[PDB]
């Protein structure tokens, strides 16, 4: 429970269950009761803390931010590479972090990935911050053309 | 407290924003009182005619001035679908927490909506979206009791 | 919690990859990539 709350809020540093209610001496009584006070102050801290944040959706296309890439780094028209990376076993395209290549792994080499960095999408641009000084992906979904 | 210019604050400066008395509305000429003494906002949901293009997303702020009544978080609201939708995800009633602009009075307050990166002199993702607004349609439902 | 929740938009690196691809060798989904304009993600994110 502790782990789940350091996670629905990114502060991590969250320390709310202290050794230790049970005790070697005495018969470790009051340690059920000790624990439910800690998580009771969980509670509370959760509750004080929570917020009806900000729900936005953002879309984007891969093949957009394959073309968008500067002109020192290497884009790339996503139909035609998956074409051509298709036809051959052998073909890569794009620069590090952004790359559409074949599988490393000995049970992925035939498969085809595509790989996107969450950093070069600048979503943070989308809003101005204030308000937003942290963002979570709530859900994601996917549509093929 | 009816006007519509760019940004107050330093993030938000190059955001255009509208505003407006829920005063001026003169909601509470709808019906007689009686029946209604008070009158409280259930849902505010917003509805933008502008059209773009497939795989392209609003980005809009929905803003109340005084906060005076409180609630976390749900004083603001944000607006991507922008074509019917409250804020948020799936919406809930028979949630067990309060929606954004819950029990707002109808007679006063400042209601405002603001579009990120709406200059054109300086590049704006919403310029070419913000030229095709005929209006902000805002459905609100609210209570009388 | 959903696949995916509680991430940062900031870094990290997401990857989409398609079984049996490669023509060369018969892939099942040789044809049903060759047909991609391109690929798209709906992201649903929080702000607080």
């Amino acid at each position: 429970a502790e782990q789940a709350y350091r996670w629905e809020l990114n502060d991590d540093s969250a320390r709310f269950i202290k050794p230790g209610a049970w005790q070697g001496t005495y018969a470790g009584l009051l340690a059920g009761e000790t624990l439910m006070l800690s998580l009771a102050q969980m509670e509370d801290a959760h509750l004080k803390r929570d917020k009806r944040a900000l729900e936005v959706e953002r879309t984007v296309s891969l093949a957009e931010v394959y073309a968008g890439l500067p002109k020192d780094n290497g884009p790339f028209s996503l139909a035609q590479e998956i074409d051509k990376l298709v036809s051959q076993g052998s073909g890569s395209a794009g620069s590090g972090n952004n790359n559409l290549a074949f599988g490393a792994g000995t049970d992925t080499k035939t498969s085809l990935q595509a790989s996107v960095s969450f950093a070069d999408l600048k979503i943070r641009e989308d809003y101005p911050a204030s308000l937003g000084k942290i963002r979570r992906i709530k859900q994601i979904s996917v549509t093929l053309p | 407290n009816n006007n519509l210019a760019f940004g107050a604050g330093t993030d938000t400066k190059t955001s255009l924003q509208a505003s407006v008395s829920f005063a001026d509305l003169k909601i509470r000429e709808d019906y007689p009182a009686s029946l209604g003494k008070i009158r409280r906002i259930k849902q505010i949901s917003v509805t933008l005619p502008a059209l773009l293009g497939p795989y392209q997303d609003v980005q809009a702020i929905l803003s109340y001035g005084d906060k005076a009544g409180l609630a976390n978080g749900c004083e603001a609201l944000a607006v991507s679908h922008g074509m019917n939708d409250s804020g948020q995800f799936q919406l809930d009633f028979n949630d067990g927490k309060f929606l954004p602009f819950e029990g707002i009075a109808i007679d006063q307050g400042t209601l405002t909506l603001s579009f990120p990166n709406a200059s054109m002199p300086e590049k704006g993702k919403q310029a070419t979206m913000l030229k095709t607004l005929n209006d902000i349609i805002l459905h609100i439902r609210y209570t009388i009791k």
